């Protein structure tokens, strides 16, 4: 009158997480709504499944729901508290838990647990654990097993239940991670850093990586290792800009003749040009950059008035146009530009014209209408290898334009290279530093700097940071912006920071008379080392790894904008390997091995000692527990588990002198249970001694008898550390307490 | 003379269809308005452009609409932000106006199956892309699996065009990983500045059998209660019944992250069908910390931790309770929603919001401003009553105390709060005001809300006032804008604003009105309101059963949602919540994530007509020079 | 390409000799012959540029506006001895437009000639233990295997596993920048001067194969910067004219006299 073992199906699928799917309501909506049915299969565990439904709409946007629980539940059933992970060969306890939730009936329930070749325990291919209990109604009972992992990976634990008089039943088969006897471990192999440029050597670095020691590593263990291709970005020193608020003054409405239509205007153009190119107008107020683009183009409407016939420009229309104010114009309105709409037609026209009649056939340009306002020309207000400085200047403003009218003039890259020609066939012979830096910066502009004219070049500065010349320091000043604007045309980043910091110290933020070609060439060269200068130590890296347990060289790359990202490569092995690494850049190459190493010290109960012992007593025995706490104090509340042996219960009465006792508590539900079925029990401890055994003893006799007796087991922690514990077991005849097994050469056989 | 002024949210987001809203006062016939956004300082490239007319029919008012693309161009270059320049041409007049750009435009909320995991276990988890509309969008995101010392693990990249904003995932956790708080980040390639987060647990673990709820008395403890904190333990099995076994309860106060365990507190109780209760005498408490003296635990707060064994010893559970707010007041009083200007001679309206210890609304708490007890309002369910003071015209700051004043509690235990109230300046010092109010009840989508115009201003101009223009401002973009018309001698107005799922979670609703005053300057007077709209699903989703479950039996599960909508599904063992339940999505998170990214963040009016519009988060700018100050902050300040 | 017995063991006089071919080699192959192939076709487009210029100021001169743009003042006999004058000049700078257009002619072709010779003398520096070099890179990767060598600077490549190549930069050669056709011959005698001499048939050496190609980029070389020099001259030869084109040109445009604009001229 009760279910066979084989006709018990088993509950097996308990996964944490399911119903991860997806579904698209389609169904015609009523009152707004859509309604869609499921047909889902619940799985076995036996819990509360908490369901959260979350919907997208193209309309409704997003929706979480309320979480809908669903409550699977039965009358009847056994739940397995298996523990996580077991040892290889270490002796464990697991407690099968049987409810019986049924109002007012009492279940006479049979329980044993199935051989598995991976365990051994008192289950063997030819006769099985059975065990014969009884559950109170509305009560618990828990029958506990006592296993030894054979076998790593994942295992299979079946229990299997029945009901006597009644067609219930039950069965669970949960898995267990059994575990190599170690415990894990991380090592560094090794940390590197890639610099190819200086730890390398011909630009390349090779770098070896032996393979992991692993000496301790346990045999038949997985083992990994990391490499990380750490980028380090290198920040670049930058000067700090010009502070927006010096720069309000310079703002100023044009107006005036000719000539100082562009002294007024010029200002205005160059402070615009530098607030947009160090981006400060949060500052400065976005706002007054529509009156500034305003008033230039007021200056720019002012000044197409004075436009000559023939494209020139001069101070009063009558007056003979000038050389030098055409090409000044030139340069300010290609500043313009990108700020408003100038047209081309202007621009182009007087570049032709500086073209065609106002250059020498030699290549040099010639001024006959000097300007009416001498101090305008800055620097060139005194001259004495004025073609020169000419040349260069008409030659950095045709060079600024070409950009723009080199369609419309095919005759510009002629007038430029013949300029550049005759520019080179004399720099040797330039004294004052004001015409070496301006010629510099022409030649510059079209890649002809080199040799002999670099060296001339840099040699003139007068301490590596200006091109001074004795006189008005304004004039030294358009003569280092014209130097420092031709350094970053030749990408000399090594010459610049000393003299922007010169040029920042001489603390010049533009100014009235006498200033209009000083404040020019300074800010835009500022804005120019703004714009270009780098911030950031070049960051190119390519690297590579020669695994050979790789088919192929896995390599990868990493760039400034790409460096923060830690690139990193897994590898299931432990070998030696060779790493690759080219270009400029940065990088610490780290490796580390994880692995499981054998024990060193005692892995298991190291807070705790038991001395758990059972003896005759003068069928009944004496179970003996003495207990101590490893540590500089006495434990502030331990749990004492106890699982009986199979057969036999603890005498009522000493549990009740026990529990009358000082430092020792016994829950009131334990003392109320029958003297049978009381197979597990728990002591609760206030205090154990750190100096001394506690002990404690009470009598256990056989309530029935088997042919073969399970080890019973104790088990001692505190309340917060379960994990901290220490166990042990006992069994009357054989004396250590372990299940009988020939472990040789570390694996163990059942028997 | 016409005056021409445009509106538009004080930041635009790339790639969405931000509303720009255009009036011309006083203007007749019909004007032709061409908007067009440039960038800034380049003014090179047209990122967009719109046109419209304006007609008497729509009361010279009309809304355009435009969506500024995603330019390469846009770029964190030096840390430093970028602007695009509104203009719009009124006929021949031209208006326009600097306007930051948020390169962040949308949401990623990121869903895992469970709140932790076991190595070699798949983490299988969702991304969520929306934009700031709450709407699903499709973009290209990419994730990154981060190791609990930093390390990205796994990184992919995807486009959720091919699905309704739903990415699923998976990765598979490797048996050698380090244990903690990995995390998963993920952002839009356009938007690397902004990385949304979610935290995931790797643990060793077994699912526990019992959930333990350590429950207080009273959610906290009163310093002067000699009856000491009272906890009650209950402990359920996951599958509803009641748990019998053992507890083990320990007490200790907490300051910051520095936590103290009281030793002696250390009790050791029985758990019986189900609960059990312990108790944390005064005594125990104050000699825990040496018995300095009594006021000095004020504002420190306790923790409570519990450990549950079944009798049969085969399972055990730990749970806490932290934070309970040690106070000698039940109650706290925050100004949080109360705006913090005040219009000289009218009333000022004060949302005090008072509300538990810990956080949660109180409710039917009388309170009232000292030197006017005779006036007592009672909060709603949210917590908010509303208090009217009148005010003297005086042009001083105004210093305002409100005393919960319920009857069960002694004087010295009823709370207090006192903050300052500016006056609000005034154009010329024309002493024209306007004033929003609402009735602040339990507001909930589907009702009707009655918004009073309140107008104060010299008899002399009063006829000119002839409408007042007011916008809706929700989730950071114009909801809606209309005019609403009043009469000569009208000096207060009604406008039944009818509310719909849109508003949720809250609307910023600006008004105001113009005019040419003294001396014919140009006088802009305007008054912001800030309302609370009852937090839920704009659309809807509810989970039931279509008909005890057995394990394996076949269950019909029914869904009901919107129309159309794409449902992604999870069912989780209630015993992985035992071991961890934070991180876990919810429609409040979604809604906190959407207000903590509000642009203005102000519950009402400002200093000036300019505060009151750069505070509620939108620009105002007109031919008459009438502007707000520039924003340069993504973040709004403090 | 291939070892042979020698005379003596390198000096370090003469691995400096070995680089400073190497190097002359290798700029004349990148830069010199490009430079001197642009210079050479500018004196083609100079003169054009000169004779557009003549047309335009004749088209001034005589044209739409002629009585109006500033020549206006000219008087009918002025207006024929400037026509004179920029007649005369026209056809002095004609003549000499064949001259260069040939020249640079010649140089386009020359270029590319000497580019392939230089290049081919540069060589490859190729891994020679599995693919071989070439040229003076050969030589100097192969020569000085290890006693056959002493003073001397080797590479330090990963790629060394078997070879030795000489490290021209610590040669500590001054970096001149003539590239003229003397250089090359110079140096090259200087190699011959230090050159050990291969032994009749002991110290190893290298075969001078690499000289075919070396020695025939000289004679291109000379003949390229030859192209140059007749461009150039052909270039003085229109300044002549050209500057008198311009002078009276713009003496007109000052309005000044007609004996100014003469003498000027003259």
């Amino acid at each position: 009158d009760i279910i066979a073992e084989e006709n018990i199906v088993s509950r097996s699928e308990f996964p944490e997480s399911w119903l991860w799917n997806v579904e698209d309501l389609k169904e015609p909506p009523k009152n707004g709504i859509s309604t869609k049915l499921m047909n889902i299969f619940l799985k076995d565990s036996i819990t509360t499944w908490e369901i959260l439904a979350v919907s997208m709409s193209d309309k409704k946007g997003i929706c979480v729901a309320d979480p809908f629980e669903v409550t699977v539940m039965q009358d009847f059933f056994i739940d397995l508290r298996l523990p996580y992970s077991v040892v290889r060969n270490e002796q464990v306890e697991i407690r099968a838990v049987l409810y019986n939730y049924r109002q007012n009936q009492e279940l006479k329930v049979r329980v044993e647990l199935l051989h598995n070749p991976a365990f051994c325990s008192l289950a063997t291919t030819k006769r099985r654990h059975q065990q014969t209990v009884t559950i109170p109604p509305k009560s618990s009972l828990s029958v506990p097993y006592v296993i030894v992992p054979l076998k790593t990976g994942l295992q299979e634990v079946e229990v299997k239940a029945a009901v006597y008089h009644h067609f219930i039943s039950d069965g669970v088969r949960k898995s267990l991670k059994v575990v190599p006897e170690g415990i894990r471990m991380n090592k560094t192999v090794a940390v590197r850093t890639l610099d190819p440029e200086r730890l390398g050597r011909e630009g390349v670095q090779k770098e070896d990586i032996p393979p992991a020691d692993l000496s301790d590593q346990v045999p038949d263990t997985e083992s990994e290792t990391r490499i990380l291709l750490q980028g380090t970005p290198v920040a670049q020193m930058t000067e700090d800009a010009v502070d927006a608020e010096r720069l309000k003054h310079l703002i100023v409405t044009p107006s005036g003749c000719g000539e100082q239509n562009m002294i007024g205007m010029t200002p205005t153009v160059i402070a615009v040009h530098y607030l947009d190119e160090t981006e400060q107008w949060e500052k400065f107020g976005l706002e007054k950059r529509q009156g500034a683009l305003e008033l230039i183009k007021k200056g720019y409407t002012q000044q197409l008035a004075f436009r000559q016939p023939s494209s020139a420009f001069a101070a009063f229309v009558k007056r003979a146009p000038s050389t030098w104010l055409t090409a000044y114009v030139v340069k300010v309105f290609s500043l313009a530009v990108n700020l408003i709409a100038i047209d081309s037609q202007v621009l182009c026209g007087a570049v032709k014209w500086l073209i065609l009649e106002k250059q020498k056939p030699d290549g040099v340009f010639q001024e006959d209408a000097p300007v009416i306002h001498q101090e305008m020309i800055g620097g060139l207000r005194n001259n004495n290898e004025k073609d020169m400085a000419l040349t260069a200047f008409v030659l950095i403003s045709l060079q600024e334009a070409k950009d723009i009218c080199e369609e419309q003039v095919n005759s510009l890259p002629g007038s430029i290279t013949k300029a550049g020609d005759f520019l080179e066939a004399n720099y040797m012979n330039l004294q004052r530093s004001y015409t070496v830096a301006i010629a510099g910066y022409a030649l510059a502009q079209m890649g002809r700097l080199k040799g002999p004219l670099l060296n001339k070049f840099l040699t003139t500065a007068k301490d590596k940071n200006r091109w001074e010349d004795p006189g008005k320091q304004l004039y030294n000043v358009e003569a280092t912006s014209y130097a420092l604007l031709a350094l970053l045309q030749l990408k000399d980043f090594d010459f610049v920071p000393p003299v922007v910091r010169w040029l920042n110290e001489q603390r010049y933020y533009g100014g009235g008379y006498g200033s209009t070609q000083a404040t020019f060439m300074v800010f835009q060269a500022l804005a120019q080392y703004q714009k270009d200068a780098p911030d950031h130590q070049e960051l190119n890296l390519d690297v590579s790894l020669q695994l050979p347990s790789r088919s192929s060289k896995i390599t990868h790359r990493i760039h400034w904008e790409s460096a923060s990202l830690l690139r990193s490569e897994e590898t299931k092995e432990n070998e030696g390997f060779t790493v690759t690494a080219e270009g400029k850049g940065q990088g610490t190459l780290s490796v580390v091995t994880m692995y499981h190493a054998k024990a060193k010290d005692q892995l298991t109960c190291n807070k705790f000692d038991l001395k758990v012992t059972i003896k005759p007593a003068p069928n009944t025995m004496i179970l003996e527990i003495c207990t101590r706490y490893r540590g500089d104090q006495d434990a502030t509340m331990s749990i004492l588990d106890i699982s009986m042996m199979t057969g036999f219960a603890p005498d009522t009465d000493d549990l009740k002198q026990l529990a009358n006792g000082v430092d020792r508590y016994i829950s009131k539900y334990e003392l109320d249970k029958a003297f049978s079925d009381r197979n597990t029990l728990i002591i609760y401890l206030d205090k154990v001694s750190h100096s001394e055994d506690d002990c404690l003893a009470f009598k256990v006799h056989q309530y029935f008898n088997v042919e073969l007796i399970q080890p019973g087991a104790v088990k001692v922690y505190a309340y917060y550390n379960l994990e901290e514990s220490c166990t042990r077991f006992y069994h009357p005849e054989k004396e250590d307490g372990k299940l009988n097994k020939l472990c040789r050469d570390e694996l163990c056989r059942c028997a | 003379s016409p005056m021409y002024s445009i509106i538009t949210p004080n930041i635009l987001r790339l790639e969405s269809e931000e509303t720009m809203v255009l009036e011309a006062h006083d203007a007749q016939g019909d004007v032709p308005v061409t908007v067009t956004v440039h960038d800034f300082p380049g003014k090179k490239l047209v990122l967009s452009s719109e046109k419209t007319v304006l007609t008497p029919a729509t009361n010279h008012m009309g809304n355009v609409t435009f969506t500024i693309p995603a330019n390469r161009e846009f770029k964190s270059e030096k840390g430093r932000n970028k602007f695009v320049t509104v203009q719009a041409t009124f006929g021949t007049q031209v208006v326009e106006k600097v306007v930051l750009v948020s390169l962040q435009s949308g949401y990623l909320f990121i869903q895992t199956d469970k709140t932790i995991y076991t190595p070699g276990s798949t983490v299988l988890y969702r991304i969520f892309t929306v934009n700031h509309k709450l709407l699903p969008v499709g973009r290209t995101v990419m994730v990154n699996i981060e190791n609990p010392e930093g390390i990205p693990v796994k990184q992919d990249s995807l486009s959720s065009q091919n699905q309704l904003g739903v990415l699923p995932l998976s990765w598979d956790i490797p048996e050698l990983v380090n244990m903690g708080q990995w995390k998963i980040r993920a952002y839009y390639e356009n938007s690397p500045q902004q990385v949304f987060s979610t935290e995931f647990e790797v643990k060793e673990y077994v699912l526990p059998s019992f959930e333990v709820i350590v429950e207080p008395t009273e959610k906290f403890y009163y310093i002067y209660n000699e009856k000491g904190l009272e906890v009650t333990i209950t402990a359920r099995f996951l599958y509803g019944k009641k748990v019998e076994g053992t507890a083990f309860v320990i007490f200790g106060i907490q300051d910051g992250e520095q936590r103290i365990s009281l030793p002696e507190s250390l009790k050791r109780i029985p758990i019986e069908d189900g609960s059990g209760e312990v108790v944390l005498s005064r005594k125990v408490l104050l000699d825990g910390v040496q018995n300095p003296r009594a006021e000095d635990l004020v504002g420190k707060s306790l923790y409570v931790s519990a450990t549950v064994i079944l009798h049969s010893g085969s399972d055990m559970v730990q749970a806490e309770r932290s934070g309970i707010p040690i106070v000698t007041s039940p109650y706290q009083i925050h100004f949080t929603k109360t705006p913090k200007y005040f219009k000289p001679g009218m009333p000022f309206d004060l949302m005090v919001f008072v509300t538990n210890p810990d956080g949660s609304p109180a409710y039917r708490v009388p309170v009232a401003v000292q030197g006017e007890d005779t006036v007592q309002s009672l909060t709603q369910g949210d917590g908010v009553a509303k208090l009217s003071i009148n005010t003297h015209p005086s042009q001083k700051p105004l210093s305002i105390t409100v005393r919960t004043k319920k009857q069960e509690l002694s004087e010295a235990e009823q709370a207090t709060r006192t903050m300052q109230a500016l006056p609000y300046s005034t154009v010329g010092n024309s002493n024209n005001y306007l004033h929003l109010s609402v009735l602040r009840t339990e507001l909930r989508p589907g009702e009707t809300l009655n918004v009073n115009f309140l107008l104060r201003m010299d008899r002399a101009h009063e006829a000119k006032i002839r409408y007042y223009t007011y916008l809706i401002m929700n989730k950071g973009r114009l909801l809606k804008a209309g005019r609403q018309v009043r009469e000569p001698g009208q000096d207060l107005v009604v406008l039944p604003l009818s509310i719909t799922t849109d508003f949720i979670p809250s609307f910023r609703l600006v008004a105001y009105y113009t005019l040419i005053g003294a001396s014919g300057q140009r006088e802009v007077v305007a008054d912001s309101v800030w309302v609370d709209v009852k937090d839920s699903c704009v659309g809807s989703l509810v989970v039931k059963s279509g008909q005890q479950p057995v394990p394996g039996q076949q269950m019909t599960l029914k869904i009901e949602g919107d129309h159309g909508a794409r449902v992604v599904l999870v069912a989780v063992d209630k015993g992985v919540f035992v071991l961890n339940k934070k991180n876990k999505l919810t429609q409040s998170k979604i809604w906190d994530v959407v207000e903590k990214a509000d642009i203005g963040c102000t519950p009402g009016s400002g200093k000036d007509y300019a505060g009151v519009f750069s505070d509620a988060g939108l620009t105002f700018t007109s031919s008459s020079g009438q502007q707000t100050a520039q924003r340069a902050e993504l973040q709004c300040p403090q | 390409d291939n070892r042979v017995p020698g005379d003596k063991n390198l000096t370090k006089e003469g691995a400096a000799a070995l680089c400073k071919m190497k190097h002359l080699a290798d700029k004349v192959a990148e830069k010199r012959s490009q430079e001197l192939k642009d210079r050479t076709q500018n004196f083609a487009g100079y003169i054009e540029f000169e004779l557009y210029r003549i047309d335009y100021w004749l088209e001034k001169l005589n044209g739409p506006k002629g009585r109006k743009d500033g020549y206006a003042k000219l008087s009918d006999s002025d207006i024929e001895k400037v026509k004179e004058i920029f007649d005369k000049a026209k056809d002095g700078i004609a003549k000499q437009l064949p001259e260069a257009k040939k020249a640079g002619e010649d140089a386009e072709k020359l270029h590319t000639e000497v580019k392939e010779a230089a290049a081919n003398a540069r060589g490859q520096d190729l891994d020679d233990h599995k693919q071989k070099s070439t040229g003076l890179y050969r030589v100097l990767n192969w020569y000085c295997i290890t006693p056959n060598c002493d003073g001397i600077q080797f590479r330090n490549h990963y790629l060394s596993v078997n070879r030795s190549a000489i490290d021209c930069s610590s040669t500590g050669y001054e970096e001149n920048y003539d590239w003229s056709a003397n250089a090359l011959q110079v140096a090259l005698n200087s190699w011959e001067n230090v050159k050990p001499k291969k032994l009749e048939s002991h110290p190893c050496t290298m075969t001078e194969e690499w000289q075919t190609h070396y020695k025939e980029t000289v004679k291109k070389l000379k003949e390229l910067e030859g192209a140059h020099e007749k461009g150039r001259r052909a270039h003085d030869a229109m300044l002549g004219y050209a500057n008198t084109a311009y002078a009276v040109n713009t003496k007109v445009e000052q309005e000044k006299p007609l004996a100014e604009v003469i003498a000027a001229a003259k």
